[PDB]
C-alpha cells in the first residue's frame, strides 16, 4: 500500500494552524479491532524520527498539546495549531496494515517569521592555509529571513566569477533564521596579486547592497 | 533510558562487503522487533524491513529483498544490516528503531537509531585540513564577535564539527558541505560570541572526519 | 483489496 501526502512544501506563519494531509491508495482501518493501522513522525535536521502519534488519533508521550492526529479509513490529517519555531521539520505518515511498512513522500514545514536583515562579515584567510598554498577567504551571512540571498565577490572592485562556493543552513529551530557562508578560494600566488577583497551582500531586508571589505 | 546506538559511518568500494551494527540497550530485546530504515536524498523514508529475535523471522521491502540481509545475536542485544556485495547506488543514511511485538499492540516505530551514513566509492578517502576563522574586526561588531574554523578539501562524509567538546552550543553554525571541482567537500562551521570576554575564553573547533582517523582540535585565537 | 492486516505481534 502506497502513501501520498499533501502538500510536498509548507510555509505557515509563527501562531496559525499548519495542515497536512495523508492518503492511502487502499485502506489501513481494520473493521475488527476499531484501528486505524497508520502513524505520524517528525524529523527535525541532526536528529532521528520522533514519533508523534499512532493508531492514527492517539497521542505520544511527552509530544505537545498542539499536535492533534485525526481521520480514518484512506484520509488522515496532522493538525499543528499555534505554530512554534521548533516544529520546523519534515513531517511523515506511515502506515502498518500490511508489509511493507511504507512511509509517505515527505511533507517539509518552513516557518514564516518577520523580514530579518543578515550580518555580513568576511574572514581573511589564515596564514597556515597561505603556507601550504591556497587562499580561502570565507564571507559569513549571519541570521537572516527570507531564505534568499545573493553574495558577490569584488577583487579590487572587479566583478569575480567561477572561483567561489556557497551553503545556506537549514533553517532555524529557535529564532527561524538562515544563515550562509560563501567561500573564494584562490591560489597563494594570484591572492598575492590583488589588495582589497570583498563581500558584496544583498537581501530582502537591507535597502541597498552591504560590501564587507579588507586590505591584504 | 530507551536507547538504540548505531555503528559511526562506513566509507567502503563498489564489490566489498559490509555490516553495520545497532546496539539496543534498556529495555527487554524479546518484547520488540528491531527495523530498518533508509534515508532518501532530499525528503523520503524507505521502510527496508524487520526482524525478531528469538524467532529469527525476515520481512523485507519486495524491491530491496535478496539485495540485503538482517540478523541478530541475542547474547550482545544487536540487530545488524548486512551487504554481501556493495553498489555505489547504496551510498545513504541508514536508521534502526524497534517495533512493539506484544499482543494487541501498534507496531509503531517510538524510538530510533542515530544513523550512520554508509558510502560506497572508489574515490580515496582523504582527512580535512582544519583552518582557523579567527575572530578580527572584519568579523566583530554590535558586542558580537565571529569565529569559526574552515575544514577544507576531505571525502567522503561526514565530517561532525563540535565547540569546547560540546559545552558551547547556542549560536553555532556548522553549514552543509560544499562539493568542490576536485571531488574533496568542504566546509565551514562558525560561532557568534562576545567580543569583552575574547580574552577571558577559548573557543576550540573538535574536527573529526571518522574515514580518514582524523580528530583535531584547533584552537581560534583572535588576530 | 486486502481486509486482513498482517499481524507481527511474537508476544
Ligand atoms: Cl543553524
Ligand atoms: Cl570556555
Amino acid at each position: 500500500i502506497q502513501l501520498t501526502q499533501s502538500p510536498d512544501s509548507l510555509a505557515v506563519s509563527l501562531g496559525e494552524r499548519a495542515t497536512i494531509n495523508c492518503k492511502s491508495s487502499q485502506s489501513v482501518f481494520y473493521r475488527d479491532n476499531n484501528k486505524n493501522y497508520l502513524a505520524w513522525y517528525q524529523h527535525k535536521s541532526g536528529q532521528p524520527p520522533k514519533l508523534l502519534f499512532f493508531w492514527a488519533s492517539s497521542r505520544e508521550s511527552g509530544v505537545s498539546d498542539r499536535f492533534s492526529g485525526s481521520g480514518s479509513g484512506t484520509d488522515f490529517t496532522l493538525t499543528i495549531d499555534n505554530l512554534q519555531a521548533e516544529d520546523v521539520a519534515l513531517y511523515y505518515c506511515q502506515h502498518y496494515f500490511n508489509i511493507p511498512h511504507n512511509f509517505g513522500q515527505g511533507t517539509k514545514l518552513e516557518i514564516k517569521r518577520t523580514v530579518a536583515a543578515p550580518s555580513v562579515f568576511i574572514f581573511p584567510p589564515s596564514d597556515e592555509q597561505l603556507k601550504s598554498g591556497t587562499a580561502s577567504v570565507v564571507c559569513l551571512l549571519n541570521n537572516f529571513y527570507p531564505r534568499e540571498a545573493k553574495v558577490q565577490w569584488k577583487v579590487d572592485n572587479a566583478l569575480q566569477s567561477g572561483n567561489s562556493q556557497e551553503s545556506v543552513t537549514e533553517q532555524d529551530s529557535k529564532d527561524s533564521t538562515y544563515s550562509l557562508s560563501s567561500t573564494l578560494t584562490l591560489s597563494k600566488a594570484d591572492y598575492e596579486k590583488h589588495k582589497v577583497y570583498a563581500c558584496e551582500v544583498t537581501h530582502q531586508g537591507l535597502s541597498s547592497p552591504v560590501t564587507k571589505s579588507f586590505n591584504r | 533510558q530507551v536507547q538504540l546506538v548505531e555503528s559511526g559511518p562506513e566509507m567502503r568500494k563498489p564489490g566489498e562487503s559490509l555490516k553495520i551494527s545497532c546496539k539496543t540497550s534498556g529495555y527487554i530485546f524479546s518484547d520488540y522487533w528491531t527495523a530498518w530504515v533508509r534515508q532518501l536524498p532530499g525528503k523520503g523514508l524507505q521502510w527496508m524491513g524487520i526482524i525478531y529475535s528469538g524467532d529469527s523471522d525476515t520481512r523485507y521491502h519486495p524491491s530491496v529483498q535478496g539485495h540485503v540481509t538482517m540478523s541478530t545475536d541475542s547474547s550482545l542485544t544487536t540487530a545488524y544490516l548486512q551487504w554481501s556485495s556493495l553498489k555505489a547506488s547504496d551510498t545513504g543514511i541508514y536508521y534502526c528503531a524497534r517495533l512493539d511485538a506484544r499482543v494487541d499492540a501498534g507496531w509503531q516505530l517510538d524510538s530510533w537509531g542515530q544513523g550512520t551514513l554508509v558510502t560506497v566509492s572508489s574515490a580515496s578517502t582523504k582527512g580535512p585540513s582544519v583552518f582557523p576563522l579567527a575572530p578580527s574586526s572584519k568579523s566583530t561588531s554590535g558586542g558580537t564577535a565571529a569565529l569559526g574554523c574552515l575544514v577544507k578539501d576531505y571525502f567522503p562524509e561526514p565530517v561532525t564539527v563540535s565547540w569546547n567538546s560540546g559545552a558551547l552550543t547556542s549560536g553555532v553554525h556548522t553549514f552543509p558541505a560544499v562539493l568542490q571541482s576536485s571531488g574533496l567537500y568542504s566546509l565551514s562551521s562558525v560561532v557568534t560570541v562576545p567580543s569583552s570576554s575574547l580574552g577571558t575564553q577559548t573557543y576550540i573547533c573538535n574536527v573529526n572526519h571518522k574515514p580518514s582517523n582524523t580528530k583535531v582540535d584547533k584552537r581560534v585565537e583572535p588576530k | 483489496i486486502v481486509y486482513k492486516p498482517v499481524d507481527l505481534s511474537k508476544v
